[PDB]
């Protein structure tokens, strides 16, 4: 029976019932979390998977195309970490750094940033497409400042 | 209220928690248990602390936090102010009221 984000993707109309079952059974056989499997296999669009992830995982979701690039916090995360992981550092508030992730089940990436920054790291969902494009966009805007 | 949200902000702390300074054009967080999708067009009636005027904001959803979210984070939607004189006016009043408070360390409804 169809549970988790697989069920939510059905209720959202993003995927067929039998495809959701087959994905779910496959992920279970691989011992891989459902959102990771769905992203890897591209069963639905990134924004659809982000939408189902947000409601089922209880997480906030940001359209970063409306974020003011000039307020990004990319420079708090080293170039190495930004290629090791596929995350989009967003914005700092006090001892908190909000980090865009597209997989609700990142741990290494958030913990690495936690150790590198000595900040408290809060994940915010951002769909996988936007993280790819926007990180590059924001690196270009940061570079225009110099260095 | 058939697709018309409303938000009344009675003091400066309420406005601080609601305001979204990193949104292009400005944005405002509106508590609601209804699930919205990023990109949805919404109409908001926004009351600010300085007066009883209800400000019409025809904006786009750029942020969602779901019902039963992980922590003490309120369910609702972040609404981008539209391009145009009506939107910039709203942003301008807000940024005056919160002067020196936006780079505060105090947590908001969003970030």
């Amino acid at each position: 029976m169809i549970t988790g984000i697989a069920r939510r993707l059905v209720q959202d109309g993003a995927v067929e019932e039998a495809v959701a079952r087959s994905a779910m059974d496959q992920a279970s056989a691989a011992k891989v979390p459902l959102p990771q499997w769905f992203a890897e296999k591209k069963l639905v669009t990134a924004s659809q998977l982000a939408a189902a992830n947000a409601v089922e995982f209880g997480m906030s979701l940001l359209d970063v195309s409306a974020f003011d690039a000039s307020q990004n916090a990319v420079k708090l995360v080293s170039e190495e970490l930004l290629q090791k992981h596929q995350v989009l550092p967003l914005f700092k508030r006090g001892n908190r750094l909000f980090v865009g992730v597209s997989n609700p089940t990142q741990t290494r990436a958030l913990d690495d940033i936690k150790f590198h920054t000595n900040l408290v790291v809060e994940p915010i969902l951002v769909d996988e497409d936007q993280i790819r494009r926007t990180l590059e966009q924001w690196q270009a805007s940061n570079a225009a400042l110099g260095s | 209220r058939q697709g018309i949200l409303s938000l009344a902000l009675k003091d400066k702390p309420a406005l601080y928690s609601a305001y979204m300074p990193f949104v292009k054009g400005g944005g405002i967080f509106v508590p609601t248990p209804k699930r919205y999708m990023l990109g949805d067009e919404v109409f908001l009636l926004l009351t600010l602390p300085d007066s009883s005027e209800r400000l019409p904001v025809a904006g786009k959803v750029i942020w969602t936090t779901p019902a039963g979210a992980q922590g003490n984070r309120a369910a609702g939607i972040g609404v981008q102010f539209p391009d145009g004189p009506e939107g910039e006016a709203v942003r301008n009043k807000i940024e005056t009221l919160l002067a020196g408070l936006t780079t505060s360390d105090k947590p908001t409804h969003t970030m």
